[PDB]
């Protein structure tokens, strides 16, 4: 097939996250976290005023007591009903949330691994057109030094990347805790790394060396004979 | 307006320490509650409350079989176990709703207004800064990459993450309660997690990465190598250059390293006080870090720096061979000059700062003016015929500034003149009675080319705009270079490297001044500009902008008589400007179209 | 172990005092508030001894030997 130029991979990605974006779940006004916690929550209250309302019920269906008193334990009974009611209220609209909310989101995983899969075939062609230029490599300080810069960034996004597809195409918590993690607000996060890749890839970096640039000496080094040109390798890596 | 020094910075920051230091949070949270959780948890505990009460009450009103009495007990315990453990969540969401929010959403608040102003004053220096990594290409230079670069990379990402995330929180505490949106608890938690994240006490904590910066900064680090040290390597070898001189570019340097440690202190202090954990001053340990950066400056390095500074750029353009021009820049009485840039879009000019002096070399803000002098191509280049170039590298003895320069050209032969008053340091007056005089035997002669000779181009001036003592032409390529020598040493070691009040301006990107009023839009209050519709307002797209729509038209009344005159505008969108008479026009620009905001930069002239 | 036995006493005698009836009505009131203050620290003690009870009793056991086994 045609390959579409980097502006065709970021724009087909820009449409991927525009169709996750437009997705509508149960818009709860309460993340994921928060859903499963307060069902915890009520579920447990549920099954706690249950038990109680059983004990109260059988007290006052066992009878032998005074009439003056047997009605204030029933409105007692009442009260306490009104209030397990009033709790399955809260936990029905919480277990019909998750019941909109999974099958919504089940779909648009599916969806993004299939769109995905589309995008990376654009690309397959040159996982085999950068191993012939490895093949063909045999070293300065400058290329050294930006190998350790970028490798801790390299290889995180990398996993992530591979870890999240390797998850999606097998569809739960696996999912749930490497998103966990991915969106974590820590010093050290995948953001951080993100931009990181991003400072070294251009030279935002104290001494201002881009990796384009120390990449671009290794394969401009005169011993790569490798099919295509300069300009082609060079390319091929951004 | 005026950069003041990094004892400016530092101070500014542990201002805003304290303001943190003083704020009060007294009382016992995690900071995982689900706030939104309130009316749920209020509305449980309302009737748990009601239905633990009337079944107490019948407990209490005796009359009640012993073995029954008990069943109730227990069902009253297994209710109030139940109620307990509500009103532990509720009291906590509402002690985070009522005293929390508040006193931390006023000090967040704060932090963001005082730290936006300390961001301010050296936003200039990110574009100074990157204007130097542009144009850059030992084992004691790598050691303290390799050093730094980790502590460097997490302090910048913790400092920005932190900034972006204080000036979006919700600042409105009512804003929290009752109707709290995804978005605005989504925001406070990202903050308290970055916060933990901060403040964790681990073998890869922010603190060891503040240290480590420092350690770097000063050498103590086994080899003694200093990144102050090897950030002057690299910037004294450089082959091709930027404007200002070595100290300025490294005391650049210097200012944006240790801002950013000032603003990892500031961080923490606000990240501990957001966790509630005990006070740690570090204003003490902030200032002694950054004191010791700035005595490795003036100890070891700066001595070392030259204050020279020249054109960062050239430029092929072609002369005069027959017109005999002089040039004067003149400073008024009171005033010395600044400096100069060449440019040559509208067309070949010369525009020269003065300014009147405050002590110690720095510059009085409001005093301040510029000159443009039109084809400097017919001064500097010839055309045709070889043109002869008088050098001497012109120097006066400390206490003189420079207030006059003086460019002959007669026959080819192109020569300068200086002069320079007396000026004291401790009043900043210039002396008008103490001149010295000295002009350019021994000279250097450039061959015309078809093509052209390569002029000066860019801004001769100092990083911070300084009165200068030496200034010369040295000529090589067929390359003609105007070199100064600047006061910034002098006026470092007075104010800034001694914790003094320090003044400074820095060296204007463009032009400053203009013949039209309320020539910068930032108010709603446009003063000479008037409105005529609705049609007609004020955008504020950050700075602000004049904003026309239909027919709605802003004007400004009005130049000497047959003159040439610059005009430069930044426009988005489509406009229509006019410079019209009632009868002629005199300048016009449609016709042109643009998404984004550009400059635009022409010239017009009985 | 020691402050929940001894809590727990008190509660208990307490609590068969209350539901002996025969007692004015705003003192068993008071004597009721004086019995959930007691019980709430019951239950929050006997939450922490009830982990350490369950650690020592199933969880321990189990993993020690899981743990042996895995050092062999």
């Amino acid at each position: 097939d045609y390959f579409n130029g980097i502006y065709g991979f970021a724009t087909g990605i820009k449409d991927i996250m525009g169709m996750i974006f437009k997705t509508d779940t149960g818009g709860s006004n309460l993340t994921l976290d928060e859903i499963l916690k307060n069902q915890n929550l009520l579920n447990d209250i549920s099954g706690k005023l249950d038990g109680i309302n059983g004990d109260l019920g059988d007290l006052i269906a066992q009878g032998n007591l005074n009439s003056e008193l047997a009605k204030e334990l029933l409105k007692i009974s009442n009260e306490q009903n009104q209030m397990l009611n009033h709790v399955n209220a809260q936990l029905n609209a919480i277990n019909s949330t998750l019941n909109i909310y999974l099958p919504k989101i089940t779909s648009m995983l599916n969806e993004v691994m299939k769109q995905n899969h589309v995008l990376s075939l654009q690309i397959e062609f040159l996982s085999k057109q950068l191993q012939e230029i490895s093949d063909k490599l045999d070293l300065n300080v400058l290329i050294n030094s930006t190998l350790t810069e970028i490798t801790p960034a390299y290889q995180r996004i990398k996993y992530v990347n591979e870890k999240f597809d390797e998850l999606t195409s097998t569809v739960l918590n696996e999912l749930t805790e490497l998103a966990k993690s991915v969106t974590k607000n820590d010093m050290d996060s995948f953001e951080f790394y993100l931009q990181t890749f991003h400072d070294v890839m251009t030279g935002n970096n104290l001494f201002g060396r881009s990796a384009l640039k120390t990449a671009s000496e290794l394969i401009t080094k005169e011993n790569v004979t490798t099919r295509g040109s300069e300009i082609g390798k060079v390319y091929n890596f951004l | 307006d005026y950069f003041n020094g990094i004892y400016g910075f530092a101070t500014g920051i542990k201002d805003i320490m304290g303001m943190i230091f003083k704020t009060d949070t007294g009382g016992n949270l995690t900071l995982d509650e689900i706030l939104k959780n309130q009316n749920l948890l209020n509305d449980i505990s309302g009737k748990l409350d009601g239905i633990n009460g009337d079944l107490g009450d019948l407990i209490a009103q005796g009359n009640l079989n012993s073995e029954l009495a008990k069943e109730l007990l227990k069902i009253s315990n297994e209710q109030n176990q139940m109620l307990n453990h509500v009103n532990a969540q509720l009291n906590a969401i509402n002690s985070t709703l009522n005293i929390y929010l508040p006193k931390i959403t006023s000090m967040l608040n704060e932090v963001m207004k005082q730290n936006h102003v300390l961001s301010l004053q050296i936003e200039f220096l990110s574009k100074q800064l990157q204007e130097i990594s542009d144009k850059l290409d030992n084992v004691l230079i790598n050691s303290t990459l390799t050093e730094i670069t980790p502590a460097y990379q997490r302090i910048k990402y913790v400092n920005e993450k932190f900034d972006e995330l204080t000036s979006t929180v919700e600042k409105n505490p009512k804003s929290y309660q009752d109707n709290v949106t995804k978005e605005v608890i989504e925001n406070l938690n990202e903050l308290t997690e970055l916060a933990k994240s901060v403040t964790k006490n681990d073998m890869d904590s922010f603190e060891f990465y503040l240290q480590t910066f420092h350690d770097v900064m000063t050498g103590n680090n086994l080899f003694g190598r200093s990144a102050l040290k090897t950030a002057s390597e690299l910037i004294t070898k450089e082959n091709v250059t930027t404007r200002g001189s070595e100290i300025g570019k490294v005391y650049n340097f210097l200012i944006v390293l240790t801002s950013l440690q000032a603003k990892a202190f500031l961080t923490l202090t606000a990240c501990r006080k957001l966790l509630g954990l005990t006070d740690i001053d570090y204003t003490q340990i902030m200032n002694h870090h950054i004191d010791g950066q700035k005595r490795e400056f003036r100890i070891n390095i700066l001595p070392t720096l030259s204050n020279n500074f020249s054109n960062p750029s050239y430029s092929k353009n072609r002369g005069s061979d027959i017109d005999d021009p002089i040039v004067v820049l003149e400073a008024a009485p009171g005033y010395a000059l600044i400096g100069f840039e060449i440019l040559n879009d509208p067309l070949p000019i010369l525009k020269g700062y003065q300014a009147r002096l405050k002590p110690n070399y720095q510059v009085d803000r409001e005093s301040m003016s510029e000159t443009i002098y039109g084809d400097i191509h017919k001064l500097f280049c010839p055309k045709q015929l070889e043109q002869k170039y008088y050098i001497k590298d012109i120097e006066f003895p400390e206490g003189y500034v420079i207030t006059k320069i003086v460019f002959e050209k007669r026959l080819n032969q192109l020569g300068y003149e200086v002069t320079a008053n007396f000026y004291d340091p401790s009043t900043g007056s210039i002396d008008l009675n103490k001149v010295k005089v000295e002009s350019s035997d021994e000279y250097s002669i450039i061959k015309a080319e078809t093509d052209g000779i390569y002029m000066p181009l860019g801004v001769v001036s100092e990083t911070f705009l300084t009165p200068i003592y030496g200034f010369g032409l040295t000529v090589d390529n067929a390359a003609i270079t105007l070199t100064g020598k600047s006061y910034l040493r002098e006026s470092l070691l007075e104010t800034d490297l001694l914790n003094n009040e320090t003044y400074l301006i820095a060296s204007p990107d463009g032009y400053i001044s203009s013949i039209v009023e309320n020539w910068n839009i930032t108010s709603d209050n446009t003063g000479s500009w008037r409105a005529n519709n609705n049609n007609a307002f004020v955008d504020k797209a950050g700075s602000s902008s004049l904003y026309t729509h239909k027919d709605g038209e802003f004007s400004q009344f009005i130049l000497k008589p047959k003159t040439n005159y610059v005009i430069q505008y930044v426009i988005k969108g489509r406009p229509a400007i006019y410079l019209k008479n009632n009868k002629d026009t005199l300048f016009e620009d449609t016709k042109n179209n643009f998404s984004d905001f550009q400059t635009v930069t022409k010239k017009f002239n009985v």
